[PDB]
């Protein structure tokens, strides 16, 4: 039994408790075809909607341009205007993995920060690395290697503010962007954890995670550096006039700089955690079965939990190793794989990590080594939605995705504060 | 019977009395309006640790015992 | 590509990005379609995953299907389309 | 834009209420919350003795008395709605009373959502700990010992996500829970023993237990029994391991049980609560053991009475009970052993004067002329009155006009010489086919009355309640209902004006309707119905189909301005009396308020801010002039000048937005930047132009919140604004806060989104307590005017 809308407002009257999670099981309550909404229509390009903002005010989508002639994509961000029933207005273009060679198609998300709402970021993947070759068809892939890149945007100003144009552009129109490549077991996507602390991206790039902290200050000197207040850390400063990122605002390189300079600077931060480091350190102070130890053969980082608060990022470690059996004698004690987890929290603070649990060592009876991280993943996601606790709306990551090109869907962008739909 | 109605005292409401019907705007209570200063024994405050974070942690710490009390049998 | 396989009885909770990350390891995915409900915006918890070899699919079939993920058995299966 | 916000009267409405022995060990003391007011009384001879008022900077949410090992009396425990929780003890030396802060600190969690049911704050039987459910899936535990000199506090992970309520056991060994939680599956009953020591939760001593779907209420049943008994919508049960009573009475199936207290200290009787306002009384059957201990035999309710719709019910002594409404009316009962002609065994002895919920208002100069008056609709159900405030010389005085049922809306129209009521009445259905009437409220018992005869739409469940909609004009001197038009059935009216359209001489009564079938939930269709009530008699003039709810109407330059759903429209009064549609507006989501101000209208939406239209009459339609970005939930808004706009949200909170004069192009031409920030602390319905004094700054907005307050808005120079501000800074150095609550942080803007400082606003509340602090401890004035009496009480004349 659903309670008619006018009853809801009548109960609003006399008890003063209004709120979107009350007004939940309440249908949509402008839904806008998105043919009605978009302007110089025909076949206009290839817009792949993405969806509103969290201020519920900016509607984004992008295009994916091949260019049939080899073949190299680009790929565009675009912001437009959101106005109800009236046509839809950009606000911004912009070209993203700057002098990037795209091989294959990748698949895209555009994600916000949970209160920062002044930078976007875009995460990018191909199914496959390009290979080295070419096989009459096209280039061909490489089996082992994927590509990742990641950007961060800035949003549009809400408005107003520094209007100092020497004729157009402005103070925060920056961009930057990065590359690496990931070997199997390929990394996890976890934007939900990734992004959990604002201004920061926890990258994994199967050697070590990487903290990235990209921030804007002004004449001041109040707040500086957020990650860190030992492990290799970095920090640059870039005014106008280890992961290897090119920043730009809307053109090339802007002017690398120190901390002598006066105006408005951009600061990028790369706090490092070498994985074998990790391991190597917990097998030889806090493991039980430390002795038995000889190798291991492959590791796979998974993210349990992200606190803000604290700067706390706890890991688990799925350990592909070979040991020694325990010591008891029933003939020949040759070596054998085995396979195990270990969970550590990194302060990125101090950036002092700290071991939380070492887990026992499970033999592989001749599992296919797939088996053993499909296996290891499935008790991250069991740990993950057994200590589930649901969070404060405002205070989410918002995750954007259109699989359209993909071989996939997508029919409703929802605006689930304000009830508007825009019907694709 | 229901009634049979605790008593904490009989002298209660045995001489109250308003001489009005449906009319009680009086907020006597007077308002206090504080000036003087005295410290609090107590100050309190929420443990920063996650929960996940803090339950690794302390089973963890269980699992050792049940292993380091091997001195004796 | 060679096999698709069908997915379901999820926890609506878990993500398409939880579905690759457990289907990977057994070989290439050339797709991965999670449905999802236009009306609520959650998961319908059923979904497809096609892989770009037919031996790594059937690999990932046996020691999926049946199995407990989130306290609820997952059902694999073949789909033609 | 600067403003100068003020209370002429305080919240009336009774949130919580409970006794114990805080203010001597021997006294029997009753503490109300009323909000942000904590009223303290003693028990006596002549009946509640009056002690102080705690005035919180935070509205109370948790309002528990507790005595640990050792104490002296009970000590008070507070939690505020912004999570600031204290410990506090009453001490007075001969004459002079203070209130001590023995712990204090906020509890807040960055993560987690605020649960659906509110706060919930319980303290264990043996005072060792205190339990707080604020969010889903967490369970804070604050440790009860002086030994330490923090506090500290810690979660631990709840496996039901949506608890509905929680109580700790009493006779247990380790301190145990004892909640309803839902799920898919339904509702259930679960248990669980908090470890200080292991900071966790440990297997229940009785576990899983089907409920009722409707299980709304858990209560500890003291030492004696043990257990719980759960309240829900068609039974009570009893719960202690495998001894289980469960009774379905169909007395209690017709309304909703929503509040409980405990008469016998070993809890042999509960008085319940009931929405209809029917007071009962649950019995617990004692069944002693020859071992030492005591069982429940039966349960059993009976109907006491009928008393006012109770938020709290609190047993004070000799069968006299405290009725603490919120919705109307508080009292002082008398439970009786002997029932009266109609069978009553509960008896009125006072009555306690409630303005709340305040959901429309007008100022009108009823007797004399100049001398401003308040005609609210206030109360709802057997609860609604018309209450007739005004500043009386010889501080308010208050005229009650009971209706005995809900009104709605209100206006004036003086060539009449009367009001006009919009108001709702229940009905329930029969074995007729018909509905008939619960009580007789003031549209059945007018002079005269009248049915809508209208064939605009001309193509039911038994023991369901449908709500019957009236249009009453009452009198201005005596307030006799002179008649009641009936609407059509199922049809609620919404919006009501009176004003002259066009050229036509004539006031109308001009009412927005729409159509509310049980079939669908969605209103599509309505009306706008033009009445005439010309001598002693009304009449329909003309009507007009709508495809939604006529929410808001407003009149404009001798036209009808209407909001219809997600559409502001202007309709032209023509020659042959019909309406016309001139012009629409549609980038909308839920138009509720309106307001005008010459050819400019600001448009408030329930979910998305406000909005301004500029009516162009040379083209003959709206432009969007600009808009508020920043998100908000909308509950009243109001037209300060050509250029400041005021705004009440959702999050008991006021901003006030502006055209920027620093814009260069058109697109920051439409940028409306928010200047003012406050934190109220109330739910504002109704925003008014006018006063209650007889005609320093000017501006004059006054203001009716569902707690019955009512406050004044005046604007203020940027030269008083900036001496006020450092006066507002440096009297909080001198004023202190009962529980160490910031001044600062308690007015600041705060939303489950964002947190900002106040800005752009002035609290009148805490600048006029300058006159009641001692002479010496008066120098907030360092530079000379020592005698600050020329200002305050210049600023006290505005009431
Ligand atoms: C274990 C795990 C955890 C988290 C992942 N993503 S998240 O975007 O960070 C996330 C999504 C949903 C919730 C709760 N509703 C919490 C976090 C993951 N993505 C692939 C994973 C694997 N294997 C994996």
């Amino acid at each position: 039994r659903r309670e008619h809308v006018l009853k809801q407002l009548e109960r609003v009257k006399i008890s003063g408790q209004l709120s979107p999670r009350l007004f939940r099981k309440l249908p949509p309550r402008v839904c806008v075809s998105l043919k009605n909404i978009v302007d110089e229509d025909f076949l206009y390009a290839g817009h792949i909607f993405l969806g509103f903002s969290k201020c519920g005010r900016y509607v984004l989508s992008y295009t994916s341009s091949s260019g049939d002639d080899f073949s190299f994509y680009i790929y565009h961000l675009y912001w437009w205007e959101f106005n109800v029933h009236s046509k839809l207005k950009l606000v911004r273009q912009v070209r993203l993995f700057q002098d990037e060679e795209i091989y294959s198609d990748l698949y895209l998300t555009v994600c916000e920060w949970p209160s920062d709402a002044s930078k976007v970021i875009v995460f990018g993947f191909n199914t496959r690395s390009a290979n080295g070759m070419l096989m009459n068809m096209m280039m061909m892939s490489d089996e082992n290697h994927r590509d990742i890149y990641v950007s961060t945007v800035a949003v549009p100003p809400p408005g107003r503010c520094a209007a100092c144009q020497d004729a157009q552009c402005l103070r925060h129109g920056f961009m930057l962007h990065t590359k690496y490549q990931v070997v199997y077991p390929f990394p996890t996507f976890q934007p939900a954890f990734q992004l959990k602390k604002d201004q920061v991206v926890l990258l994994n790039t199967s050697y070590s995670l990487v903290a990235c902290a990209v921030s804007v200050h002004s004449a001041g000197d109040r707040s500086f550096c957020q990650i860190l207040y030992y492990v290799n850390y970095t920090k640059l400063y870039y005014v106008l006039e280890f992961v290897v990122t090119d920043l730009r605002g809307r053109n090339l390189r802007p002017m690398r700089e120190r901390t002598a300079v006066q105006g408005q600077y951009l600061t990028v931060e790369q706090l490092t955690l070498d994985f074998e480091y990790v391991i190597n350190e917990v097998i030889r102070h806090d493991a039980t079965w430390g002795h038995q130890f000889c190798s291991f053969s492959d590791y796979d980082i998974v993210i349990l939990e992200v606190c803000p608060e604290t700067n706390q990022v706890l890991i688990n470690i799925g350990l592909l190793l070979l040991a020694f059996p325990s010591p008891t004698e029933e003939g020949q004690l040759r070596p054998k794989t085995y396979h195990t987890s270990l969970k550590v929290a990194w302060d990125l603070n101090t950036g002092i990590f700290e071991t939380v649990s070492v887990g026992d060592l499970t033999e592989v009876k001749g599992q296919t080594s797939g088996s053993v991280w499909s296996s290891y993943r499935k008790s991250c996601v069991d740990m993950v939605m057994k200590w589930l606790v649901p969070e404060s709306s405002g205070r989410y990551v918002n995750r954007m995705t259109n699989e359209a090109l993909h071989k996939g869907s997508l029919k409703v962008l929802a605006d689930s504060e304000r009830y508007t739909w825009i019907v694709l | 019977f229901l009634k049979g109605l605790p008593v904490y005292n009989k002298s209660n409401f045995s001489r109250f009395h308003a001489d009005s019907v449906c009319k009680a705007s009086n907020r006597r209570p007077s308002v206090y309006l504080p000036t003087r200063e005295y410290p609090s024994e107590q100050i309190i405050v929420t443990e920063k640790t996650n929960i996940l974070l803090r339950y690794l942690h302390q089973q963890w710490d269980k699992k050792n015992a049940a292993k380091k009390r091997d001195q004796e049998q | 590509g060679p096999m698709r396989l069908y997915v379901g009885s999820l926890h609506f909770n878990i993500t398409e990005d939880m579905l690759r990350g457990i289907f990977e390891p057994f070989g290439r995915i050339e797709s991965i379609q999670l449905m999802m409900d236009s009306e609520t915006g959650r998961s319908k918890g059923y979904g497809f995953i096609t892989f770009s070899d037919s031996e790594c699919a059937k690999k990932a079939l046996e020691q999926l299907n049946g199995f407990e993920l989130a306290g609820r058995p997952m059902k694999v299966g073949h789909v033609t389309e | 834009s600067y403003n100068y916000v003020v209370t002429a009267q305080k919240p009336t409405a009774v949130n919580g209420c409970v006794t114990g022995h805080f203010t001597s060990a021997e006294d029997l003391n009753l503490l109300i919350a009323k909000n942000t007011r904590l009223e303290i009384y003693v028990v006596t001879a002549e009946g509640l003795r009056p002690v102080k008022e705690v005035g919180m900077y935070g509205k109370i949410a948790v309002m528990e008395l507790f005595r640990p090992k050792g104490e002296s009396k009970d000590l008070l425990f507070i939690l505020t709605a912004k999570y600031n929780a204290c410990i506090l003890e009453y001490k007075q030396s001969g004459e002079s009373i203070d209130i001590i802060t023995r712990a204090h600190g906020n509890v807040q969690d960055r993560i987690g959502r605020p649960s659906e049911t509110g706060i919930i704050g319980i303290i264990d039987p043996e005072c060792r700990m205190i339990g707080l459910r604020l969010y889903d899936g967490l369970f804070k535990v604050i440790p009860l010992d002086r030994d330490n000199k923090e506090l500290k506090a810690f979660n631990i992970r709840l496996e039901e996500l949506h608890v509905i309520d929680v109580k700790f056991l009493y006779g247990c060994q380790a301190p145990t829970i004892c909640f309803v939680y839902q799920d898919p599956q339904g509702r259930h009953v679960k248990t669980y023993e908090v470890s200080l020591r292991e900071k966790e939760f440990n297997k229940g001593p009785w576990k899983q237990e089907n409920v009722e779907a409707e299980a709304s209420m858990v209560i500890a049943v003291p030492e004696p029994f043990g257990g719980a008994i759960i309240i829900g919508q068609e039974s009570i049960t009893y719960h202690n391991g495998d001894k289980y009573l469960a009774i379905a009475p169909p007395i209690i199936k017709q309304s909703t049980i929503v509040c409980h207290n405990r008469v016998d200290p070993n809890g042999s009787r509960y008085l319940l609560g009931d929405m209809e306002g029917r007071l009962f009384m649950l019995l617990l059957e004692k069944e002693e053991q020859m071992d030492g201990t005591v069982t429940l035999k039966d349960l059993r309710v009976e109907l006491l009475g009928e008393t006012s719709i109770a938020e709290c019910l609190t047993y004070l002594d000799n069968g006299v009970v405290f009725v603490g409404s919120r919705l109307g009316d508080s009292q002082l009962v008398k439970l009786n052993v002997d029932s009266n002609e109609q069978g009553s065994y509960v008896v009125a002895m006072e009555t306690f004067t409630n303005l709340g919920p305040i959901v429309d208002m007008c100022v009108v100069d009823l007797e004399r002329q100049g001398q401003g008056q308040l005609v609210t609709c206030s109360g709802a159900f057997k609860e609604g009155s018309l209450r007739i405030i005004r500043n009386g010389i010889g501080k308010l005085h208050i005229r009650t006009v009971p209706l005995y049922e809900s009104p709605r809306k209100i206006c004036y129209q003086e060539v009449s010489q009367c009001f006009g009521v919009l108001s709702s009445r229940i009905e329930v259905q029969d074995t007729s086919g018909g509905t008939t009437a619960l009580r007789p409220s003031a549209s059945t018992q007018a002079l005269s009355s009248s049915v809508s005869s209208s064939k605009l739409f001309s193509s039911t469940s038994f023991g369901e309640e449908v709500e019957v909609h009236n249009l009453l004009i009452i009198d201005q001197h005596t307030f006799e209902v002179l008649h009641a038009h009936q609407f059509l059935q199922n049809e609620y009216a919404l919006s009501l004006v009176s004003c002259k359209l066009g050229k036509d001489p004539n006031t109308y009564f001009i009412v927005g309707t729409a159509m509310v079938y049980p079939e669908e939930a969605e209103p599509k269709q309505g009306r706008i119905v033009v009445f005439q009530y010309s001598d002693g008699k009304l009449q329909t003039v003309a009507e007009k189909e709508v495809k939604g709810a006529v929410y808001s109407m407003v009149e404009f330059n001798g036209k009808l301005l209407a909001s219809i759903n997600s559409t502001v429209r202007l309709y032209e009064w023509t020659t042959e009396k019909e309406l016309r549609t001139e012009c629409n507006h549609y980038n909308n989501i839920m138009a509720l308020y309106l307001k005008t101000k010459g050819d400019f209208i600001l448009v408030g939406d329930l979910m998305r801010s406000v909005l301004l239209l500029a009516y162009k009459p040379m083209e003959g339609n709206f432009e969007e002039i600009a808009r508020d970005f920043n998100p908000n939930w909308m509950s009243a808004v109001e037209i300060l000048d050509d250029d400041n706009f005021l705004g009440a949200e959702n999050a008991f909170n006021l901003f006030v937005c502006q055209k920027d004069s620093a814009a260069t192009t058109d697109e920051e031409r439409q940028h409306l930047q928010e200047v003012g920030l406050f934190h109220l602390g109330e739910f504002v319905n109704v925003f008014c132009h006018g006063s209650l004094v007889m005609q320093p700054t000017q501006g004059s907005v006054l203001f009716g919140t569902v707690n019955g307050m009512i406050g004044l808005v005046t604007s203020l120079s940027e030269s008083w604004y900036n001496l006020l501000l450092d006066m507002q800074n440096r009297l909080n150095k001198v004023i202190k806060s009962v529980g160490k609550i910031e001044h600062s942080f308690w007015r600041s803007f705060h939303t489950e989104r964002k947190t900002e400082p106040a800005t752009g606003f002035i609290d009148g509340d805490l600048i006029e307590s300058f006159l009641d602090i001692s002479r010496p401890k008066m120098q907030e004035v360092v530079a000379t005017a020592d005698d600050l009496i020329k200002v305050v009480e210049e600023l006290t004349r505005i009431h």
